[PDB]
RNA sequence: CCGGCCGGGAACUCAAAGGAGACUGCCAGUGAUAAACUGGAGGAAGGUGGGGAUGACGUCAAGUCAUCAUGGCCCUUACGACCAGGGCUACACACGUGCUACAAUGGCGCAUACAAAGAGAAGCGACCUCGCGAGAGCAAGCGGACCUCAUAAAGUGCGUCGUAGUCCGGAUUGGAGUCUGCAACUCGACUCCAUGAAGUCGGAAUCGCUAGUAAUCGUGGAUCAGAAUGCCACGGUGAAUAC
């Protein structure tokens, strides 16, 4: 995990996107390629469709997704089984 | 991949290094980059001149180059002209006050760099390859050579299957470490592919 | 007035001083029993001593460095025999038949390329 | 290697030499423990706007005569093949074959 | 010789026999007896009756046998139902900590299944 | 005391420079402390000699570095300055010092 | 080897008794290079080994070694149809080195709490003609007399 | 100041330049007056002293057009070029090479002896100060036989656990962390704490090794921001056996 004297990591653009989302008040799906940004508690109650290498898959952030990262809900491989 | 390069196993024994300079581990690679480019442009410029052994000896913030050659008469040009016209583009690459001196090489038939360049320029102009081998094998023995071996390698005569052929006269030891083995290699760029030349010349055994 | 010896082993080298006295023993400023914890290593420094009659004639003073338990103990042995001869020149014939005046020059063989050790080649399998 | 892999390398040395004292300042604002989180929130969002090729841990060592990204040696700058060729001629002072 | 809602063995020593509790190891049991004031090489049998009393007041502050089996089962089932990467690996029997699953995944998958 | 180190890759050209640097101030000065040798770094290497796939076929190289020491205890007026104008051969960096 | 012969190298006597063969049972007992923790099981062997016997410390071992010395062994010539197991008179050194190998072998295989207690339940019985090292002398001497036909 | 640190001393070790020595040369004996071989007086070394490098003519249309170079052909708003995320880390499964184990010749705790070879400037980073710890803070010392990396471990002294899936084994997952790094979800190493799998020496078959070898136990280095059970290098302990 990232150090705690450094603090959390987030992109500067997605922080401006979610702020502009809540201040305007939309439920539009925000598509962002920031799987490496940690979710902030203002992002709760929004649809933020984080990319998985192939497309954009939506994430509606509930409470328990704060200290996680956005890539954990956008699966990047695909697998059904061998036979 | 069977034979060692005969120069490298002789470098501490009877043969010198071409670059005798000091550095630390800081600036060793920057000097080594510096030494490669100044030999690279001196090859392209003096490819009509008979330069054989460029020696980069750089003591105390200046570079010195002894050009070993069969003729200074094109390497100097006019007396003090091409020694100076090449120097100002030698002090461009290195970054030190350059000094391109000259030591002349007599007897051009006894040089493995020049025999590599006197066979390749005949292979370049479509001669019969087996004649061009035999001039070098016979000319060294008149000039007092204890042994020669030449070899052309790869797509001889134009035919589709490549091969390799060689000749030998006198004696050329290789396992004797104290053998005065002159040895170098050239590159023939013909219309059907690449031909390679190797030449061994033995003079004697430099006693210790 | 003193007598000196030199001995060597694998990576060991000892400095043996000899004075006449009680038969007093000092090994790196320390006693015979304090230094060598191993009884076999306590023995092998006394191997020329039981060979000849000099367990009481001479004192022996040791400063050994480098090597190991049996390394330094074989370094001290070859040096005492060098000093048994540095005194007498007569005991050389019994010490030669003991094999004590010969430095056993078995040095450690280096690791080589394509090998896991000095001689252990890796596990070959044809398929 | 490719000409577009040597030229891709050169600007990574150029861009990282330009923004050296500016990327190093934003680390010491976070390497300071005894500073304010009204500054340690300003350093951590500012370093994303600096380019990715500005980081000194982004550029990769290559052989200086061919551009090979493996077999590297730092004392020569070259890969394993080109040190060997220049040794056997003699342009590397001291470098000969060893045996012990 | 009965500590913390289980039975702890009789003829084992002080710090060893406490490690039968789901929730202590060799280190945390040294924290029990150095705080309480008992030597560490006596058994749990022939401890006096004024000694087993206070020893659980050292144990009760830790999150132990029933209090610790539930929060691990609450932790893993919380990873299940969000849809995170970790819980996908907890509901598919494939390991979580980054390890290679091309070969040597023989703990989370069980021993070898033949092809049928 | 005045220190003079010499680092050189050649093993006889540094022996060729010590009867060059003593013979500059032996005339002018006295109590030259002497040509003290130091141990030798043997900086070794290993590469691969095949271009594609032969891991066991290799060459072991090395570069050895030679060290000496020339120590002048007290200079005269004419000791270091005659030594100062001189310049030694290639493959050597000298390190003159005081302290 | 096909060509030539080497003899022997010197084997250092001990600090303890002044024997060549005391160094030769610790070398068969030594595993993984440890002469320190092997020469001390041998020293803690002979203490309880002379105690039950009532003999000298070294002389009690030399009698337990006697009842396990092989005298006829079968080697393989294998020039006929199958392998012929041909019985041979044994040289006096292989009488001793095979015996010490069998006493070290049994003491690995017991279930006591020490090594020296697994060992002293074997060198006690090897002078008392029961155990496992005497089962190996008599299973070699069972194969050596069922092959007495061949010469 | 009980510590070569410090008068001083050039002995000894050690360092590294030059000379010395080993040649079946002197001894008997076998053999064709030969070449040679067997045993030996000597000697630090005996008969190729020990290790390395050194790979003849050619074989396999052996390997690499992706280190590089190059005949030919093919591509040219794309088979070229720049970017962000993803992938090279996937897993019903199959084989090759390793590390750790299955314990008492051992585990833990405590005291305590003994090395060699190496690297170091955008580098290694004493002591002091905190922190359960990896680390952090302040910050000397060294371009280095000066300074640091650096504490060798197996061993020995004492003490315990006494044959159980165990005070053996350490996988695996839960919650906390530290660090390098724009950035540790995919997909890093390390710390502390909780959990404590399989495993009790392995069918047929198969491999390495002739002496400082095997076995064993540590240690360095190169690639490198970080990331070695791999690769290369080093010493300590140190066998069995060859009719
Ligand atoms: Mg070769
Ligand atoms: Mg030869
Ligand atoms: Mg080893
Ligand atoms: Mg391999
Ligand atoms: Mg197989
Ligand atoms: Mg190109
Ligand atoms: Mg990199
Ligand atoms: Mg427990
Ligand atoms: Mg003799
Ligand atoms: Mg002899
Ligand atoms: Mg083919
Ligand atoms: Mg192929
Ligand atoms: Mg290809
Ligand atoms: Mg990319
Ligand atoms: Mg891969
Ligand atoms: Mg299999
Ligand atoms: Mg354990
Ligand atoms: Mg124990
Ligand atoms: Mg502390
Ligand atoms: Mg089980
Ligand atoms: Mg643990
Ligand atoms: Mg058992
Ligand atoms: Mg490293
Ligand atoms: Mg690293």
């Amino acid at each position: 995990p990232r150090s705690l004297k450094k603090g959390p990591f987030i992109d500067l653009h997605l922080l401006k996107k979610v702020e502009k989302a809540v201040e305007s008040g939309d439920k539009k799906p925000l598509r962002t390629w920031s799987r490496r940004s940690t979710i902030f508690p203002n992002m709760i109650g929004l649809t933020i469709a984080v990319h998985n290498g192939r497309q954009h898959v939506p994430v509606f952030v509930t409470d328990e997704m704060v200290g996680h990262k956005l890539g954990e809900f956008a699966p990047t491989r695909t697998y059904r089984g061998h036979a | 991949g069977q034979k060692v390069h005969p120069n490298g196993i002789r470098l501490g024994i009877v043969k010198p290094w071409n670059s005798t300079w000091f550095a630390n581990t800081k600036e060793f690679a920057d000097n080594l980059d510096s030494d490669f480019k100044v030999r690279q442009y001196l090859t392209k410029e003096l490819a009509k001149a008979s330069v054989s052994r460029i020696v980069i000896e750089r003591p105390a913030k200046s570079i010195r180059v002894t050009i070993h050659t069969a003729r200074p008469g094109i390497v100097i040009g006019k007396k003090g002209e091409d020694v100076e016209k090449l120097r100002k583009v030698v002090a461009d690459i290195a970054g030190v006050p350059a000094q391109i001196n000259i030591a002349e090489v007599r007897k051009p038939e006894l040089d493995a760099k020049l025999v590599a360049d006197s066979i390749t320029s005949q292979l370049e102009r479509r001669v019969m390859f087996r004649r061009a081998m035999k001039r070098a094998v016979q000319n060294a023995m008149r000039l007092g050579a204890k042994g020669i071996k030449v070899e052309v390698s790869g797509r001889l005569g134009g035919a589709e299957i490549a091969r390799t052929e060689w000749y030998r006269e006198g004696r050329v030891p290789l396992h004797t470490l104290r053998a005065d083995i002159d040895y170098n290699t050239s590159e023939a760029h013909t219309t059907y592919g690449v031909i390679g030349v190797k030449v061994w010349i033995f003079k004697g055994e430099i006693l210790g | 007035n003193q007598y000196y010896g030199t001995g060597r082993r694998k990576s060991s080298a000892a400095r043996v001083f000899i004075k006449p006295g009680n038969g007093k023993i000092v090994i790196n400023q320390r006693s015979l029993e304090q230094y060598f914890g191993r009884e076999t290593a306590r023995m092998v420094v006394r191997q020329p001593l039981e060979l000849v009659d000099m367990v009481e004639k001479l004192d022996l003073y040791i400063t050994v460095k480098g090597g190991g338990i049996s390394g330094q103990a074989g370094a001290i042995r070859h040096g005492i025999t060098r000093a048994l001869m540095e005194y007498d020149e007569s005991l050389r014939s019994e010490l030669r038949k003991a094999g004590f005046v010969t430095r056993d020059a078995r040095q450690v063989e280096r690791k080589k390329v394509g090998l896991r050790k000095a001689r252990r080649r890796p596990q070959f399998s044809k398929r | 290697a490719k000409q577009s892999m040597k030229a891709r390398e050169v600007k990574r040395v150029a861009l990282a030499d330009k923004y050296f004292a500016k990327r190093a300042e934003l680390k010491a604002i976070i390497s300071d423990v005894n500073a304010s989180d009204e500054d340690r929130w300003n350093a951590v969002l500012k370093l994303q706007t600096l380019p990715r090729d500005s980081s000194p841990s982004r550029q990769r060592n290559r052989c200086r005569q061919t551009g090979r990204p493996h077999g590297f040696l730092r004392k020569f700058g070259l890969s394993r093949i080109k040190v060997r060729e220049a040794a056997m001629r003699g342009e590397i002072p001291g470098l000969k074959k060893a045996s012990w | 010789a009965r500590i913390a809602g289980i039975n702890i063995p009789d003829h084992k020593h002080a710090v060893i026999a406490l490690t039968s509790i789901y929730g202590v190891g060799k280190t945390r049991s040294k924290a029990i007896l150095a705080a309480a004031g008992i030597a560490e090489d006596v058994k749990i049998s022939e401890l006096s009756e004024g000694q087993i009393d206070t020893l659980r007041d050292e144990v009760a502050k830790f999150v132990v046998e029933g209090d610790l089996r539930r929060e691990i089962s609450m932790s893993i089932k919380r990873l299940m139902d969000l849809g995170c990467y970790r819980g996908l690996r907890h509901r598919r029997g494939l390991p979580v900590r980054g390890q290679r699953t091309k070969t040597n995944a023989r703990t989370r998958k069980g021993p070898r299944k033949p092809i049928k | 005391r005045i220190r003079i180190r010499l680092k050189a890759f050649d093993h006889r050209l540094i022996d060729q420079a010590t009867a060059e640097i003593v013979e500059t101030a032996k005339r002018t000065g006295a109590q030259v402390r002497g040509p003290i040798p130091l141990p030798t770094r043997k900086e070794r290497f290993t590469v691969l000699i095949s271009p594609h796939v032969n891991k066991d076929a290799r060459d072991q190289y090395e570069i050895r570095t030679h060290l000496r020491l020339v120590d002048i205890v007290e200079p005269t007026e004419k000791t270091v300055d005659a030594l100062m104008r001189l310049d030694l051969a290639a493959g050597v960096d000298v390190q003159i010092s005081l302290g | 080897p096909r060509r030539r012969v080497i003899g022997q190298r010197k084997i250092l006597p001990d600090p303890k008794f002044g024997s060549e063969l005391l160094a030769k049972f610790v070398n068969i007992l030594m595993v993984d290079g440890k002469k320190s923790t092997a020469e001390s099981i041998v020293y803690s062997a002979l203490e309880t080994l002379a105690q039950r016997s009532g003999k000298s410390e070294l002389e009690a071992f030399e009698v337990a070694l006697e009842n396990v010395r092989p005298t006829v062994e079968v080697k393989s010539r294998r020039v006929g149809g199958s392998t012929y197991q041909v019985p041979v008179e044994v040289r006096p050194v292989r009488r001793n080195a095979l015996a010490m190998r069998w006493i070290v072998e049994a003491a690995r295989k017991r279930g006591d709490k020490s090594m020296a207690l697994r060992l002293a339940n074997e060198l006690s019985d090897a002078a008392e003609n029961k155990g496992t090292a005497v089962k190996k002398r008599e299973d070699v001497h069972r194969m050596a007399e069922a092959n007495k036909a061949f010469a």
